[PDB]
């Protein structure tokens, strides 16, 4: 029945139980602290078996003051999470309270949160071609239905707003609910995102778990565990398709060695976990699309003293679809997407899948941009007068396509006022078709600044 | 004129070295640091 | 018989240990049947101990004071409960021990209310945003770093730089607040010293007192004479002493003298203590470690009274490395940085604060309105200046616009330079950048500008002052101050020579 | 009369920095690094690069002009070093007015690790009591801290990353803070610190530099080029 | 192993059969992995020899 | 053995060859992990300096025995600061090299000219 | 130390002696091999301290 502590190293605790009550592995026991000042409630899980009725366990919270053979309790079950309807109106890291009340309770379903991955026998045996609201991302790096892909930036770079507009334009084209999951999230960046999502009235229908740095690792490797799912329980139970937003992998390999090498192992391969390509399969086989409905992720990884060959990057990139890039110069710019169409690519773009105008509209559009890249250095040192005719006219149209190729999104009304608009597949690429004449060429500067359809740029740009 | 475009040639091909030097001491020092690590557990635990 | 062994252990004047083994500075201690963890443990010599680890039939110690005096056959004493630390509000103008003890010539202190150094942290629902200008007292910092209230912000840097000077003069500069009544623009700035030599600490100390400033500060100093005990553990009180002094609404400002010391002792302590070692033969739970002790920091919300207070942790790297383990640990754990290059402070500028580099997160938002509005994004104009020194080294010929421009960025780097102990108000270096960006000083030669500006702030200070208590009054630049600031900078150099100058229009 | 090698260092409450301008006749030092009385000036370079002339010719041009007492103390060096550095003040007159003490290689690590705590202990006693300036000059300090490497690595301890022994920088620590000039004492320490392969990346002259102000160090290629005092100007600094 | 056996199985009858080894090093990693988890010393790069 | 069975009773030059010798070697580690002895340096045998010896050794020609050997070595990683060959370089006269970037340029024949050397 | 020896006998005679080592390497790993036997603990890359 009841359970007394032997020793305690650390946050690692080993416990004694009688003969006949021998626990399995992944389960949960519940301890308590005496002393009044430091009152709390302490939650182990099972993960070896040392034998004579011997059980290490890791405290899922900070230890102090803990005194030998206090007694321990068993749950019988693995961690529980809730779902149900409720959800995603609050806020709640791993193990579920809800950080602005403890008023949510058990009136919810729980489950574990140990699963396994579909059968192969019902694996979906054909991709899908999804669709956005964004020219740029649909005409140059296409999206995968069910797939990975990841993104790279930093601040300043307008990535957040992207984000909001992206959770918003799912949620009202396609509907479905989309929950954020962040691991190793500083809690004034928590807070401030906390706000910026209650100030946009998108907040109702999003589910925020947060994880923070002061917890011991096992919040920082459950916390995505736990948000995946109740995504498949949101998936599976309403049939809407989830969007999963994930901050980092980095942290979570960081906590994986950690949680490694304090069991008392054999670190290898660069001070790293034996078996990390186990846990990362265990963790990306349950984000494949099946039975109809889609589950797509977003990641943002980050590589370590500018290296690619790293075996963590390495094996991150296993799993990997599309790539986004974002730099700086192109905010100098002045257009809204600030992405890169020459550092960002799709594994997807084939010209038998895309059509094959498409395929060529996008060689034109690359081949111009790199063109005009090259030429940069001869309009700095000596500029375009000096070029001849068919230099200065492939500069021009280079310019123009650069200019027409932002978009007006919608949030963007927060400072400019002007909602945005989605646009057909067809006639994007009927519009890049008849730009690769470059007609345009007379049209002033400012009016390419695009703010939806063709149509309404015209009228525009004849209203100036 | 035939001058100058000696010495823009040079530049051009001088960053390719810069590239690959800079990637041999990584790997360098990557595998410096990997094998001490291995060679000091392998002492520690053999005893 | 099982009822014998419950009854046996209910049976538990005092209790009392036993030492079996000792050597390198910690110990071994057997007969203690309940205790909890990090007890304060008491040894008859009058030396102390905390517990770290605990065995079925074993407990470990570590000895922070003496140590000669520990030997097979002591009885040791349980007492009291997890150690804490007596704060109260006499600790200024004073040096303490970090276990809280006057070491320092000065007589006893009082003591207000004992706080635990083990606390949990503000949750995310007890926290607002940031704004507020927190000064600096040098142009570079704000110019391009803003630094506002509940932000924590980082300074790594090479070996002799300069940042002892940067943070001695930051400390200093709020005299002028501390001469105002109300407590709403009083700081109560701490220095943290860990491992630093005697000698330093008294020179820093009185430059300190002969600063003025002695009355609002407090040093908490574990010199290298210390065991690895005091090292490893006075952060923390700093840390509650610090907590303590926000939690009744009283703005404070924390500053670490480095965290290499630290991690350095908790490597020796953990090895030591026969523990799993790791990468770099570092023990796994190090970072951990930084994150409970600079996470604390933290914006306050109205409800609790608003408090703030400010860190400032200094990392030294060694032959210009950013991918060591603790370096790239610390930066991914905080935001914002200041690269102290050695180079640039080889020669020319003597803050040295790289510009490519140095980031903000917060940004705007801790902008006073008047220098963002003068700042006139400097950041990109520099930017491209140095991209076109690098091309234009060896140039004769030039577009005009781009002479102009080099000029220009020429003019501004040789303004932004600073010598030390020379803090500086904000009107003055609004003044001043409102001089660099409009390009009013575009004829003065290269040479001479800095102390040429010298004199006009003089003059500015002499002859007029309507235009400060206007700038101090409402936060915020005038057309009519403008014009009337023109027409003086001109009369002035209409009547200026350096060497062989000349006066335009 | 006898002593116990161990001590306890002095109060903190008895510290105060020391300014003064000491000059020499060498032109780099004159200008790029001057001297300070009552402080720390080490010396850092490889294998071979002449540092043990330049502490010759040092301690050749001040004892002459000096009225104080001065101990030498070398815990490793080869004996015809030392046998040349007795013939030579032997030479003098200035023999009588000095001590001297030293250990060799060829004995047990054991024999390395003490006599810099008599060096010390002899200091002391000389400043605490005669109130009298007095000089204590070392030759080296890393082989001590090699030696205690190897007894650590024999005791049994688990070592760190780089194999040195564990708790290193608390010796350091311990051993540099007894030399120290109180308010009315005044003592001058002069010592050279060899750099393993002159590699700067390892942390053992980097902890040993935290316990310096005025440093000068030497450098190999300037040295190859032909010039002897080999003193790179870019990196030494000073502190007055 | 098995592969082989199957392959060798129809070897027997003295017929011709194409065999395909998509992947190795993933082999190599899941023998290195059973083998530090079997304490035994590991060689260079981890890999035992 | 039956090399020298050859050499002493027949009273005969004797001509011998032998191939890959440093797999030999390689196989002695692998023993030497199972038998339970501390490892050493880049886990090699903790003692093999003197099995080399022995085995080049036991080759030597007489005044009335001539006997001609030639030996091909491997080198692992294309890498030569392993112990494999850096021993084995102790006790050879005669070398000739070979190195990739010399057979990438397309000779055959790919000896290194700079490196190889000889004592006759 | 054989060799030694013998020079320094004719060195306490005042005779004039000249030693030539051909290698030392080779010694040092003689003592490594002599040491990793006798189960002493290991050093930095495996050689006693
Ligand atoms: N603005 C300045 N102009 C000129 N010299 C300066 C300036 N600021 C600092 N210095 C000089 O640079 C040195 C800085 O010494 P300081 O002790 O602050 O170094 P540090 O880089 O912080 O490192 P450490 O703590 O290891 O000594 C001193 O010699 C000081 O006189
Ligand atoms: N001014 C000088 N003129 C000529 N030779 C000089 C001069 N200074 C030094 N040397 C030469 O340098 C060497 C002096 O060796 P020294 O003992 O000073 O070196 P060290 O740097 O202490 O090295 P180590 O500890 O490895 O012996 C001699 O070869 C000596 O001839
Ligand atoms: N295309 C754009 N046009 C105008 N302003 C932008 C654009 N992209 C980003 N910004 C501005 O940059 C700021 C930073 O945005 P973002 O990079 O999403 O957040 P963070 O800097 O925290 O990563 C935002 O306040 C936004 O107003
Ligand atoms: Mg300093
Ligand atoms: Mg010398």
């Amino acid at each position: 029945t009841a359970g007394r502590v032997v020793r305690i190293t650390g946050p690692v605790v080993d416990v004694e139980f009688p003969r006949g009550s021998v626990p399995e592995l992944f389960n949960a026991l519940h301890a308590e602290i005496t002393f009044g000042a430091l009152a709390k409630t302490l939650t182990l899980e099972v993960a070896q078996h040392l034998g004579d009725s011997l059980v290490r366990c890791i405290s899922m919270q900070p230890t102090d003051g803990l005194v030998r053979g206090v007694e321990v309790t068993d749950t019988g079950a693995s961690i529980s999470v809730p779902v149900g309807d409720g959800v995603k109106g609050h806020v709640f890291n791993a193990l579920g309270d809800c950080l602005d009340d403890p008023g949510y309770g058990k009136d919810f379903e729980h489950w574990s949160i140990h699963r396994k991955p579909p059968a192969f026998s019902d694996l979906e045996p054909r991709t899908e071609m999804l669709e956005t609201g964004l020219k740029v991302v649909d005409l140059l790096t296409p999206y995968v239905r069910g797939g990975k892909i990841a993104l790279f930036g930093g601040a300043g770079v307008g990535k957040t707003v992207l984000i909001q507009e992206m959770i918003n334009r799912i949620a009202r084209n396609f509907g479905g609910t989309s929950v954020f999951a962040g691991v190793g999230e500083r809690t004034r960046e928590g807070n401030d995102l906390w706000v910026e999502l209650a100030d946009a009235n998108v907040l109702k229908d999003t589910a925020l778990v947060f994880g923070q740095m002061d917890e011991p690792p096992g919040t920082r490797m459950r916390v995505a565990l736990s948000a995946l799912t109740m995504a498949e329980f949101f998936r599976d139970e309403q049939g809407q398709d989830v969007l999963l937003f994930i901050d980092n992998i980095f942290r979570f390999t960081q906590a994986g060695s950690e949680v490694s090498t304090l069991l008392g192992r054999m670190p290898s391969a660069v001070g790293y976990q034996p078996t990390l390509a186990d846990e990362m399969g265990e963790l990306q086989e349950r984000i494949t699309s099946t039975r109809g409905r889609s589950i797509t992720s977003m990641q943002a990884v980050y590589v370590p003293a500018d290296d690619y060959t790293d075996p963590a990057p390495a094996t991150t990139f296993a799993h990997l679809d599309a790539t986004t890039e974002l730099s700086r110069a192109v905010f100098s710019k002045g257009i809204f997407p600030a992405v890169d169409p020459l550092a960002s690519s799709s594994t997807i773009l084939d010209p038998a899948i895309v059509g094959d105008e498409h395929y060529r509209v996008a060689q034109e559009v690359i081949r111009i941009l790199q063109r005009y890249k090259d030429l940069q250095d001869i309009i700095a040192i000596l500029g375009i007068d000096e070029l001849s005719e068919e230099d200065k006219q492939l500069v021009n149209r280079a310019r123009r396509i650069e200019r027409f190729l932002s978009q007006n999104m919608m949030a963007a009304e927060q400072f400019t006022g002007q909602p945005g608009s989605t646009v057909p597949l067809k006639e994007t690429i009927e519009a890049f078709d008849k730009l690769t004449k470059g007609e345009f060429d007379h049209l002033p500067e400012q009016a390419f600044f695009l703010i939806g359809g063709l149509d309404d740029l015209a009228k525009k740009a004849e209203s100036l | 004129a035939s001058r100058r475009r000696a010495m823009k040639s040079a530049t051009d091909n001088a960053d390719d070295l810069i590239k690959a030097l800079t990637l041999a001491a990584n790997r360098e020092r990557q595998a410096q640091i990997t094998q001490e690590i291995s060679e000091i557990v392998g002492g520690a635990n053999a005893l | 018989i099982e009822g014998a062994i419950e009854d046996y252990v209910s049976s538990f004047r005092e209790e009392i240990g036993t030492v079996i083994d000792a050597g390198d500075g910690i110990a071994h201690v057997e007969g203690l049947p309940s205790v909890m963890t990090q007890e304060l443990l008491e040894f008859p010599g009058g030396v102390l101990g905390v517990a770290l680890n605990l065995d079925e039939h074993s407990v470990g110690a570590v000895i922070l004071g003496e140590f000669e005096k520990i030997e097979e056959g002591q009885q040791v004493k349980r007492t009291g409960e997890v150690l804490s630390v007596p704060v109260g509000d006499a600790f200024l103008g004073r040096v303490v021990n970090p276990l809280g003890q006057p070491i320092d010539g000065q007589g006893d202190i009082a003591a207000e209310t004992r706080r635990a150094l083990e606390l949990q942290a503000p949750s995310v629902v007890q926290r607002q945003s940031v704004s507020e200008p927190l000064q600096t007292g040098i142009k570079a910092i704000d110019a391009m770093t803003p630094i506002g209230r509940g932000q924590r912000q980082l300074i790594i840097g090479d070996r002799k730089t300069g940042k002892t000077a940067v943070c001695v003069d930051t400390i200093l500069n709020q005299r002028e607040a501390w001469l105002t009544g109300d407590p709403k623009q009083q700081v109560r700035c701490v220095y943290v010293a860990i491992g630093q030599k005697g000698t330093t600490i008294a020179s820093v100390k009185r430059a300190l007192e002969e600063g003025g400033a002695m009355e609002y500060t407090t040093i908490v100093a574990a010199p290298a004479s210390d065991a690895a005990g005091f090292k490893w553990l006075a952060p923390y009180t700093g840390s509650a002493i610090g907590q303590h002094w926000m939690y009744n609404g009283k703005h404070v400002l924390i500053v670490f003298d480095d965290l290499s010391k630290q991690a350095d002792a908790y490597r020796a302590i953990s090895l030591l203590l026969r523990r799993p070692p790791g990468r770099e033969a570092f023990p796994g739970d190090v970072f951990y470690l930084h994150s409970r002790l600079l996470e604390r920091c933290a914006k306050l919300s109205d409800e609790l009274g608003g408090g703030s207070m400010t860190g400032l942790p200094i990392i030294e790297t060694k032959a210009n490395d950013i991918s060591a383990f603790i370096p790239t640990n610390v930066i991914s754990i905080t935001d914002g940085q200041c690269f102290l290059e050695s180079d640039l402070f080889n020669q020319g500028v003597r803050p040295a604060i790289n510009v490519g580099v140095s980031v903000s997160r917060v940004g705007g938002a801790a902008q006073i309105k008047a220098m963002k509005e003068v700042a006139g994004s400097l950041r990109l104009d520099l930017s491209q200046y140095r991209e076109l020194e690098a091309f234009a080294a060896f140039a004769s010929d030039l577009d005009a616009a781009s002479k102009a421009q080099l000029d220009r960025g020429a003019r501004l780097v040789e303004l932004l330079k600073q010598p030390q102990y020379s803090p500086l108000a904000v009107e003055e270096q609004v003044v001043a950048i409102f001089l660099g960006t409009q390009g009013h000083l575009d004829s003065v030669p290269v040479e001479d500008v800095q102390r040429f500006e010298s004199e006009l702030l003089e003059h500015v200070k002499a002859s007029h002052s309507d235009i400060f208590d206007g700038i101090r009054e409402t936060k915020k630049l005038s057309e009519e101050a403008e014009e009337k600031l023109v027409s003086v900078i001109n009369e002035f150099k209409k009547g200026f020579q350096a060497s062989d100058g000349s006066s335009v229009v």
